[PDB]
């Protein structure tokens, strides 16, 4: 039983494996924006659009 | 908005306007969340 129990001593003293996860986050914003006032204003006559 | 004035006043005083407006707008909203999940497990996707 001495025996058996070092060899699962054996497969359990083993390095415990690490990762470096790289994650990342990309944002991407595109805006255009047109915006024409056309106006017209005439008080002689009273024309004013 | 759009306004056309007419107006006497010497023999008569006499104002007729006329008020119109139009507006069109179209808006159009395309929004697309893609998840990728393990199957037969929740994934979730939260912006806001």
């Amino acid at each position: 039983r001495l025996d058996e129990l070092r060899r699962i001593v054996s497969q359990l003293d083993i390095p415990v494996r690490q990762v470096m996860i790289e994650a990342r986050i990309v944002e991407a914003n595109v805006g255009y924006d047109k915006s024409l006032g056309v106006r017209w204003g005439g008080a002689y006559h009273k024309g004013n659009w | 908005s759009g306004i056309g004035i007419g107006f006497i006043t010497d023999n008569i005083i006499l104002d007729l306007q006329l008020s119109a407006m139009e507006k069109t707008g179209n808006g159009e909203i395309v929004s697309q969340p893609k998840v990728v999940t393990s199957d037969k497990e929740t994934a979730k996707i939260l912006k806001g």
